[PDB]
């Protein structure tokens, strides 16, 4: 609305690699995230095709577009709701204390649903699960929900 | 700049500036390559190193005209800082094709055909991303070594 | 020229003038000589050896003389880059019949007479093609170790 926010046009030059401000519709998926956006992966798949736009051949992007399709995605932010990520993972492991077994967690990560690459898994594991091989989940979905 | 990297150019130029005056001119460029070997240096090599200043080189010219050169010169440490963070397990030399996809994924300054330059003088470990090191001492001091 | 090469002459230089002047002269070859235990060194060997040059051996004849003779010397890491492209699955070193093939079939320079030179001083591992390294240590630094 700008609230006219001109830096998601300042973004969109960090992210286009030609400099022809053009952005193609491979990349609307990852930039919808930075800024600010957790569309998934089938949604943002649904939408291009709903539009019968073929992510399967070549393409470019406007500005014009891709502004339109991140106010679309825009209206979505309402399902991020953390009472139901914590309360997913508190249903995942036995005991009250919010602790997955490492291999539990990054398996389910890369196999079920939209698959995330077990690079991407061990890069969101880092850190918050230590050599005890237990992940405590409240302090990890609290520093993923820092992002 | 650091100050030690300004005051690296102080002493090369006053190993240039033979006549100890406080500007190089032609005179102590000829003669400051006479005594590193090259009797045959001509004049018009001369005369296109004084046609890169507006004047006189004195100290504060041959700052600004070495600045204006190497606006992303990066001394040793800062590239090794950068490489170790791109192998943050320590000792290792990083692949090839990781520094080519790091390089245009993420910039349009890592493009390949920049690539492929790259490795043609930076050497294979150098150019495929393996060692390392040896590419850090040829950005702070050029050729060979 | 690799610079870690030329300052290796650099260090050979200084080591055969032992007046430390930068002029290699007769009486520096014969001391040197004397040093590494050539007590019957004759003074046509030195000749000789002056007869090579067309001046006194300073640091820059006595690269262009060694620059002269060695217009195909290889480094050991770009001679084991090629026997790493001629054995491309690693560890093995490769048959002797296979490198006597492609010498011979790829160049001239390859050609059998030279080939049977090769296997002569080369030993047979060598030679054959099987081993692998031992050459690249004779070819940047010779006779047997």
């Amino acid at each position: 609305s700008k609230a006219a926010a001109d830096d998601f046009k300042e973004a969109f030059l960090l992210f286009d690699r030609t400099g022809d401000a053009k952005i193609t519709a491979s990349q609307v998926g990852d930039i919808a995230r930075a800024l600010g956006q957790n569309p998934t992966n089938a949604e943002i798949n649904k939408i291009l095709g709903n539009p019968s736009k073929e992510e399967m051949n070549a393409a470019a992007i406007t500005f014009e577009e891709f502004l339109p399709m991140l106010q679309a995605a825009a209206n979505n932010k309402d399902q991020g709701t953390f009472e139901d990520f914590v309360e997913g993972l508190r249903v995942f492991d036995k005991e009250g204390n919010g602790t997955v077994m490492g291999a539990e967690l990054r398996h389910v990560l890369a196999t079920l649903g939209e698959k995330m690459t077990e690079e991407e898994v061990e890069e969101l594991m880092k850190g918050q699960e230590d050599s005890n091989g237990c992940i405590n989940y409240e302090a990890f979905v609290k520093h993923i929900m820092s992002v | 700049f650091d100050e030690t990297e300004i005051e690296d150019f102080k002493e090369a130029f006053t190993v240039i500036d033979q006549n100890a005056d406080g500007i190089i001119d032609k005179d102590d460029l000829r003669e400051t390559f006479a005594a590193m070997g090259r009797l045959n240096v001509k004049n018009e090599e001369l005369d296109a190193m004084i046609k890169e200043a507006s004047g006189p080189i004195n100290f504060t010219v041959f700052l600004t005209m070495f600045g204006e050169k190497l606006k992303g010169a990066d001394p040793e440490d800062v590239i090794m800082g950068a490489f170790k963070v791109l192998d943050p397990d320590g000792k290792g030399s990083i692949k090839k094709s990781f520094l080519e996809e790091l390089l245009t994924t993420g910039g349009g300054r890592f493009t390949p055909e920049e690539i492929k330059n790259m490795w043609a003088a930076f050497p294979p470990d150098v150019a495929g991303n393996v060692d390392y090191k040896n590419i850090c001492y040829v950005i702070t001091h050029g050729e060979d070594a």
